[PDB]
């Protein structure tokens, strides 16, 4: 009823074309603890006493700025190009929080918290370098295409100079940042008195001409890196035989009838194919190419020529020396039923038709649900082939594949089956794996599962199997078993025969699971508060079948207390060496700060040395840059680490906590 | 922009009512030409010869060209004269009764059939005039100019299927609706390559099987011939019972 | 409302003091219900 | 065998009369059920309800609609519509 | 104007400036409205 967290997102201004020009996102500081607690229910009394913390009152406001283009004419129009923003937090107490909140017309008042240019944390900014493709220059007005060159974000600025610490003198700095290709430039939105900071240019795109269509031609990550290149097709859709840097080439061919590539060549000449089928589906493949200059593999198809069955059983019977790995057998319609055909032709003579305009019997001999439903309420139905279609066996939508690893045709190693089944709903309800002859579960041809099982060749490890619960969750999920067939059992059996193992698991409405209930005879259970969550493992869980006496472990969930941007800002443990005594309760403390990047952490120890002792630091401490990088670790173990990436995201140097200055060509 | 892109009065064509999407262009210069086909006179009944016997009534959509060979940031409606199968890559063509939807082959892209005349036909008013539409797609489907795309492919191979979807339809001359759709492709020596349809329901109506009576006991002393009257006053969506007294209204 | 036009009241209005009134003229006949009179025809132009 | 069932519930509908046509409902409610199979558990995910409003364009509803909701005294003022 | 369930209306119309005018046409009764009258029927053909 009480102590909600809460959220609220502002659009500060806008412009004509409804662009967001000036945003506020707001976290609201925790209320303070109640005359009545809502919600002590089964919890240990210090789990709500520990669960109040700074980091859950303060007011964050985080502010952005930004600007698009607008081109327009009587002919021309394009809207929102983005090409710069800014970013900042803002930090407050509850006594910055009027009574009823904050709200726009609040926000834009002369005295406003953002309004009166009070100071703020800079986070970061964005710019988009924008081209007309003949040129490197960026264009100040982008055009039509809006092609564009990099972009720009910041890295670093002084508050993030001063995260190298000590160790990194500020001359090498300046000039290792220049080295790693940052540039010290201005803010996009500049306010007075700040100065210029580091940013990256990445993500860049050379382009080809309105000819060719406007493609890219060319790309880097950065200027720190090769740039590489593609070819496009004569029809300029299609990405051909790309190019590294290196001089390192690959190259496609693409099966036009689905525009997908189906043919591929390695940077060592390899080659690598797939077929596709009518519907564009992948069927098996082959590949070749020397291992010590000797030309192996399983060859081209005009010497590997191959024909996949449709019958998923026949694949189940094919041999070694195949010509091909990794065979598909699609059956999307194993679910369908099918009248046995010669069954069907006795009845077919006189209702075939029917049952062909009544759409229950296929061109192809399938049957539809609906149709068939309709026919039997209209009492149009023959019983003998209401009978064929319910003997009709069904499995769910289902393919397989035959692996193989033998090279040309030359056998040894028998075939890989494995068989996947899913529902209508796309989710995979099943897999299984061909296994060496031996003791299997039964069932019967109708589908029904049997526990007992008997040895034979046909045996199969089935794992996975899944029950959903038709909005998203799976429900109940099974431990892996052999089977004595491939084919898929019923559910139904599957639960009656209730020796077999599966967990079931329950959730809220959100779609959190709540309790996990196991085939071991515990559970796990977790509550879900606005500050806090609670984890109760088995031995917890396991004291309520009312080995070391639960009690024991009763009533010492682990508990992470967040902050009120969601952070976990307190891990709260219980540690009892008897039942029959009281819990150390152990707090392990996290602060977080400017990005969310951690800031520091420590363990109860340590701080209760802290709180008496100020020479006591956090077990670790960290300095990061605008983007959240740990360019520097501090721990009461390790000593100091500092670390510098360039605009790859890749050290050029480092320095460890013995000092050694390591650096990277 | 051109007459068959156009929705107007038979007996005035400058009376258009309706605009259709004739062409568009990205800045990119990908581009899309819409290619519709006029009602007419096919295949149809005496009584639609008859009784209203316009033609150019509703338009329908036949084939969208898409797939620009050439580069251009040029709108392909141009000046209204319709481009070549040649200048385009790719088809989005619909079938309106042409050709056979049950073939283990693919259906051709160009062919001779006429279109079909529906038992469900119905017209519209609203414009001023009559448009009459006598049938709904059979069959969706789509094509690629292969040889443009390859270039070392046997010259006719302008019309490749790709894939179509087969539609069923409820002719209960009545009304129609769409029951089933199937999902195909066909493979290059003629095989049928399918998922499974999809079935779809509408609400059945038979009074001659559902007919059923009951009393409206409730209704007691409500009377047409004398001050009675149905009407859905105050709240509304729903019809009392009004009773107009002399000098006095009451109402159930 | 109180009947439909195949059902008839039976009902007789009349005044306590009928002493001052012409024979009949103590009552009226009721038998329709709507602003009905004691009477198959109303004038007030009639010379009773 | 299990079957997810959801209903609907509708309130607060108008018409807009002036151009003649539907602005919308007001309120609609929608609560999912889990009828799932038997066999699965004596415990299953918990039916529930989410409470929609929005607005029909009329004041008329749509001041009112905020006397149905949720209460908490130390919420955030109430919104209220912006004309600018 | 609305009336209520079975409400009339009262009002006197009238000429202030009576004359030559018959005696009681220098008023009218009112009771519902709708071209009402003074009269409970209106005949042109009364004689008076």
């Amino acid at each position: 009823a009480s102590d909600p967290q809460c959220s609220q997102n502002i659009t500060l201004s806008s412009d004509r074309f409804g662009q967001p020009l000036k945003q506020l996102s707001v976290q609201y500081p925790r209320r303070q603890q109640p005359a009545i607690n809502l919600y002590p229910d089964t919890l240990p009394d210090k789990l709500l006493a520990n669960s109040y913390d700074d980091q859950q009152r303060q007011l964050r406001l985080t502010y952005q700025q930004s600007s698009w283009h607008h081109l327009t004419n009587n002919t021309v129009r394009v809207l929102g190009l983005p090409d710069s923003t800014r970013s900042d937090i803002f930090t407050y107490g509850a006594e910055n929080v009027p009574a009823g909140g904050l709200n726009l017309e609040l926000l834009s008042d002369k005295n406003s918290l953002i309004a009166d240019d009070k100071p703020r944390e800079y986070l970061g900014q964005q710019k988009t370098a924008y081209t007309d493709g003949q040129n490197t220059t960026p264009l100040q007005t982008p055009t039509r295409q809006a092609l564009i060159a990099f972009t720009e974000t910041t890295v670093f600025n002084q508050s993030t100079l001063s995260a190298f610490n000590g160790s990194i003198p500020s001359d090498k700095l300046s000039t290792t940042l220049e080295q790693a290709g940052y540039q010290q430039t201005n803010y996009l939105f500049p306010r007075t008195g700040e100065d210029k900071v580091w940013v990256a240019h990445h993500g860049y795109t050379d382009y080809g001409t309105a000819a060719q269509f406007w493609r890219p031609q060319k790309q880097s990550n950065t200027q720190l890196t090769g740039k590489i290149t593609l070819i496009w097709d004569a029809n300029y859709c299609v990405v051909v035989q790309t190019r590294d840097a290196a001089g390192l080439t690959t190259s496609a061919k693409y099966d036009w009838r689905f525009l997908t590539p189906v043919q591929l060549t390695d940077i060592n000449d390899n080659q690598h194919l797939i077929t596709l089928d009518a519907l564009g589906r992948p069927i098996t493949l082959r590949f070749w190419g020397t291992e010590n200059g000797k030309m192996t593999g399983y060859s081209s198809p005009e010497k590997a020529s191959f024909s996949p069955p449709s019958d998923v059983n026949a694949a189940i019977e094919l041999k070694k020396p195949l010509p091909v790995a990794q065979c598909q057998v699609y059956a999307p319609e194993s679910w369908m039923p099918v009248l046995s055909q010669k069954t069907f032709n006795r009845l077919a003579e006189q209702d075939w038709q029917k049952l062909y305009n009544a759409r229950i019997i296929t061109e192809d001999g399938r049957i539809c649900t609906l149709a068939y439903r309709r026919w039997v309420q209209s009492q149009k139905a023959i019983p003998q082939l209401i009978s064929l279609l319910n003997n009709g066996p069904r499995l769910p939508p289902h393919s397989l594949t035959l692996t193989t690893d033998r090279y040309d045709h030359d056998p040894e190693q028998q075939i890989r089956q494995q068989v996947v089944f899913s529902d209508g709903f796309g989710r995979l309800l099943q897999a299984a794996a061909r296994h060496e002859a031996g003791m299997a579960r039964q069932r019967n041809e109708d589908g029904s599962l049997i526990i007992n099982v008997q040895h034979t060749e046909n045996r199969w490890a089935v794992t996975g199997r899944t029950e959903y619960d038709n909005k998203g969750q799976p429900i109940r999920t099974y431990q892996p078993y052999f089977l004595n067939d491939w084919r898929y059992v019923s559910n139904d059996s599957a639960r009656q025969e209730k020796e077999a193992y599966a967990d079931t698991h329950v959730y809220d409405p959100i779609g959190r699971e709540i309790k996990v209930i196991t085939a071991k005879g515990w559970f796990r259970r977790t509550l879900f508060t606005p500050w806090f969550t609670v984890n109760e493992d088995e031995n917890d869980t396991a004291a309520e079948v009312k080995n070391i006496d639960p009690k024991l472990y009763q009533k010492t969930p682990t508990v992470s207390v967040y902050d009120n941007r969601g952070l976990i800002i307190r891990n709260i443990d219980f540690h009892r060496t008897t039942a029959n005594g009281d819990p150390d309760t152990r707090i392990t403390r996290h602060q977080y700060d400017i990005h969310g990047h951690l800031n520091q952490s420590i363990d109860p120890r340590l701080y209760e040395a802290k709180q008496t002792n100020n020479t006591i630091k956090p077990n670790f401490l960290w300095q990061y840059d605008l983007t959240g990088n740990p360019l520097c670790t501090e721990s009461i173990d390790a000593g100091r680490t500092v670390t510098l990436n360039d605009i790859e995201g890749r050290p050029l140097l480092t320095v460890t906590a013995t000092g050694v200055i390591q650096t990277r060509q | 922009k051109s007459p068959q892109a156009r929705i107007s009065n038979p007996s005035q064509t400058t009376q258009t009512a309706q605009w259709l999407l004739e062409a568009s262009v990205s800045s990119r210069g990908e581009q899309i030409y819409y290619q519709y086909r006029a009602e007419d006179d096919t295949g149809c009944e005496a009584d639609e010869i008859t009784h209203h016997l316009q033609a150019t009534a509703q338009r329908y959509l036949h084939i969208v060209y898409y797939g620009n060979r050439t580069a251009s940031e040029t709108l392909p409606g141009l000046d209204g004269s319709a481009p070549s199968q040649a200048d385009w890559l790719f088809y989005l063509v619909f079938d309106y009764g042409e050709r056979s939807n049950n073939l283990k082959t693919p259906p051709a892209f160009s062919t001779t059939g006429s279109w079909l005349c529906r038992q469900d036909r119905f017209s519209r008013y609203e414009y001023g005039f009559e448009i009459r539409t006598r049938r709904l797609c059979r069959q969706v489907l789509m094509y690629h100019h292969l040889q443009a795309l390859d270039s070392k492919i046997t010259e006719h191979n302008g019309p490749t299927l790709v894939s179509r979807l087969i539609l069923n339809y409820d002719e209960s001359a009545i009304a129609s609706t769409l029951v089933f759709v199937r999902r195909v492709g066909h493979e290059q020596d003629g095989n049928v390559v399918t998922l499974p349809p999809l079935e779809l329901a509408y609400q059945d109506f038979s009074p001659r099987h559902h007919a059923h009576w009951q009393p409206m006991d409730v209704l007691a002393n409500f009377n047409a011939i004398q001050r009675w009257q149905l009407v859905d006053l105050k709240g509304e969506g729903l019809p009392g019972l009004l009773y107009q007294d002399k000098g006095a209204w009451w109402y159930r | 409302a109180l009947l439909g036009p195949y059902q008839d009241v039976q009902a007789i209005l009349s005044y306590g003091d009928k002493a001052g009134l012409a024979n009949g003229c103590e009552a009226l006949a009721v038998s329709h219900g709507m602003n009905d009179s004691g009477q198959f025809q109303l004038d007030f132009n009639d010379g009773k | 065998g299990n079957k997810l069932v959801t209903t609907l519930r509708y309130a607060r509908g108008a018409w807009d009369g002036r151009e003649r046509e539907f602005r919308g409902f007001g309120y609609v409610e929608q609560t999912d059920s889990h009828q799932l199979a038997q066999g699965n558990a004596p415990e299953r995910t918990p039916p529930a309800l989410t409470k929609n409003w929005y607005a029909t364009g009329l004041p008329v509803i749509d001041n009112a609609l905020s006397t149905e909701y949720w209460r908490d005294d130390q919420a955030f003022a109430g919104f209220s519509p912006r004309f600018t």
